RNA sequence: UGUACAACGGGGUAUUGUAAGCAGUAGAGUAGCCUUGUUGUUACGAUCUGCUGAGAUUAAGCCUUUGUUGUCUGAUUUGU
RNA sequence: GAAUGUUACCGCAAUAGUAAUUGAACUUAGUACGAGAGGAACAGUUCAUUCGGAUAAUUGGUUUUUGCGGCUGUCUGAUCAGGCAUUGCCGCGAAGCUACCAUCCGCUGGAUUAUGGCUGAACGCCUCUAAGUCAGAAUCCAUGCUAGAACGCGGUGAUUUC
RNA sequence: CAGUCAAGCGUUCAUAGCGACAUUGCUUUUUGAUUCUUCGAUGUCGGCUCUUCCUAUCAUACCGAAGCAGAAUUCGGUAA
RNA sequence: UGAACAGCCUCUAGUUGAUAGAAUAAUGUAGAUAAGGGAAGUCGGCAAAAUAGAUCCGUAACUUCGGGAUAAGGAUUGGC
RNA sequence: AUUCAUAAUAACUUUUCGAAUCGCAUGGCCUUGUGCUGGCGAUGGUUCAUUCAAAUUUCUGCCCUAUCAACUUUCGAUGGUAGGAUAGUGGCCUACCAUGGUUUCAACGGGUAACGGGGAAUAAGGGUUCGAUUCCGGAGAGGGAGCCUGAGAAACGGCUACC
RNA sequence: GAAACUGCGAAUGGCUCAUUAAAUCAGUUAUCGUUUAUUUGAUAGUUCCUUUACUACAUGGUAUAACUGUGGUAAUUCUAGA
């Protein structure tokens, strides 16, 4: 099986090809939002605790929230909802999914960390991806920094230097 | 192996124990026992049958599953820079914000500038 | 006269489907009360809900008992 | 089931009975063979047909558990709880019985036939035969399985007292 | 039902396979013929059920021959 | 109860008679149910099942015009 | 021709609109302040009217058939009252009520190699026949049903199901 | 200045004539019985709601896409996770 684990503060993410079939039998019959023990799955993950975010089973059909079963279903989905993007306004659509219970049918299980255990993880905690963008709005910058109502966000602006050739500029 | 759930009673069906039914519409039902099977053939409603899990959960009996939703009593705790602002100098200028005579003097400069602007504009208009 | 036996009791396991009794600001409503409410009260009224996966039955050819109460020398025959 | 000295236990095994049967599929192989057309086989594997012998975990059936619930009519002043209705009727229904309607199992060695042969004369050759001799079948007999001679047997234990 | 013989058929060749004309036998599952028993009664067709037996073997086991390349087929033997 | 001196229960009156007791093997007699299929059984759907009351709806051919006709075939039915 | 337009009293609203939008140009007063004012536009925005539409609607008019004369109303057929729905009237639908309504002046039913019309061939006149078919109005997207989005679809080169 | 968010439009066009015989349609009326985006012409002094601190108006809050990357199906204009 695979565990697509993520650490959201570091913004990091990695897949882990898991075996120890019984240390994933623990994951069996589990819902979304629930948090089980890193040590229980793996002493390499000793002390850690994750949260079962979701996952794709075979045939790539994701895990959807709220349905409360492991078996697959055909839902007449609509906008503002996971597992369907509408290619037109108004289009509802019947699509197949898998539900919010964990079992062998799954192939990749998506996890998020809420607490960092005692040891350190190679591709999640030792690393941290930066914030790709800076806040583009005045007050968002202003409150992000904690300056004032009048501290000139215009000069607190972000400047991201890049070189076209040798001419360089922050754009 | 796996264990499953009676359509009617909603009970674990250990392997072999029990019957299975496949309606013409390809709906696969499972029954732990001929009791459930016979009721199903009678077209009964388990939500009305009392000993069933559906009635149990519809009348809210044995409700030890749900507890509450947790809440954190704090903030995000990141007054960080925006990757192009040098957070040290950012906090330094945030602290220089009070005692605002600097921005006030810049305003006074641009203010006398607007004075002279209207003056010279009227001069050019004349 | 015993890790003895038996009848009851208990526990378990199974079957069934939520006992009677009480209560209800539940109840189609119909009549009568008046301080005519805002649950108004009263008589009747299937049925519903809570106590209640409650109650009942459970070896008679189910299992098990630290329990209780008892029982435990009557007859006949047999020889290389 | 008398009788064998009594009684109990463990055994032998004469004799009799006997059972397992057939097919398909994959593979061998689109190979061999065949000009082409078409088209094999032995071994191996998985399955089934027929028959048999058991068993009841599962499923199904059966239900006087007259166990639980409900239903009609009527009787017990009403309720509670019950009687009668040739087991009143329905639904569930354990246990037990039971089903190719369910499941499990169904042995390997020898002598042989037919047939093909080895050496080999008669018949100075030759010949499977005449003496001798090899392999060989759903055959035959044993292994195995069933009963155990009630006049077939053995081993062992204890064998009565005032 | 099975043999002897072999004019002929079988492209040519009587016998791989068939085998007219002639002929020797077998069986009692037919149908006759007979009337021994049975007319002071042997319950009278078939089917159903169920066992057992014969083999003149339809299939299956092993084999031989072919006008058997292979497949398919035919003839024949031990075999019920 | 119900269309009903039907069937079923009861009152008055009358009976409690018919050898009995113990167990519950086969085969029977009488009664019943049976998964999937549905007369393949058999001389032949023999026997058994299914249908069944009432209200409403609808109703073929053929006809001696009277009928066929409860045609067929469908729906509903409790309690308060 | 109105209970019209429109105005006011009294309240209702889970609360509607009343510019936090954008490009150019930068203009003027001095109370010398980033004070105050200012232009040409785009976008959107409540109401009314307009325009392109849309839906309903009055009178008249349609081929052959009586080997189709009674048709409609169970469970809407005709009307009325009240209400619901509609964007809106109204059996459009329901509750209740009266039992009516169409018919030989051919109802109703059947058939149509029938979409209709503007028009085409053909002729002295009269006329007969055709007209799917370039323009107009309708219907449909394989048959049916449903519906979201939207001002506008019962959309199909959009969704849902069944066939 | 791709992609993406957003706003428009995708209900026009085009094709066929299956349907349909008071139905469509044609002329002819009405909406004093209705919707109408869009255009076009006009049109929001009155929005502090214990209306005094209850509230920045040189102006307020929230994602979320695109993207970063983890990726999952044999396949889909398939899509989740951070």
């Amino acid at each position: 099986m695979k565990l697509n684990i993520s650490y959201p503060v570091n913004g990091s993410q990695k897949t882990f090809e898991i075996d120890d079939e019984h240390r994933i039998r623990v994951f069996f019959d589990k819902r979304i939002g629930q948090e089980v023990d890193g040590e229980a799955v793996g002493d390499e993950f000793k002390g850690y605790v994750f949260k079962i975010s979701g996952g794709n089973d075979k045939q790539g059909f994701p895990m959807k929230q709220g349905v409360l079963l492991p078996t697959r279903i055909k839902l007449l989905l609509t906008k503002n909802v996971s597992c369907y993007r509408p290619r037109r306004d108004g289009e509802r659509k019947r699509k197949s999914v898998r539900g919010a219970i964990v079992g062998p049918d799954l192939a990749v299980l998506a996890l998020v960390i809420v607490k960092k255990g005692e040891q350190e993880l190679e591709g999640l905690t030792d690393t941290t991806v930066p914030k790709r963008l800076g806040p583009k709005r005045a007050n968002n910058i202003r409150k992000f920094f904690g300056l004032s109502k009048e501290d000139d966000v215009r000069d607190f602006v972000i400047r991201r230097e890049v070189t076209k050739g040798e001419k360089t500029y922050t754009k | 192996m796996k264990v499953e759930i009676d359509s009617f009673s909603g009970a674990k069906i250990y392997p072999g124990r029990g019957t299975l039914f496949v309606r013409g519409d390809s709906k696969i039902f499972r029954f732990q026992n001929s009791k459930s099977a016979s009721l199903f053939k009678q077209r009964k409603n388990p939500r009305r049958i009392a000993w069933t899990v559906l009635f149990r959960k519809h009348h809210k009996k044995g409700i030890t599953e749900e507890v509450a939703k947790k809440r954190s009593r704090k903030t995000v705790k990141a007054q960080r820079p925006i990757t192009g602002a040098s957070l040290d100098l950012i906090k330094e200028r945030r602290s220089l914000k009070p005692e605002v005579r600097k921005a006030n003097r810049e305003e006074k400069l641009k203010a006398n500038k607007e004075k002279k602007k209207a003056e010279k504009a009227a001069r050019k208009a004349e």
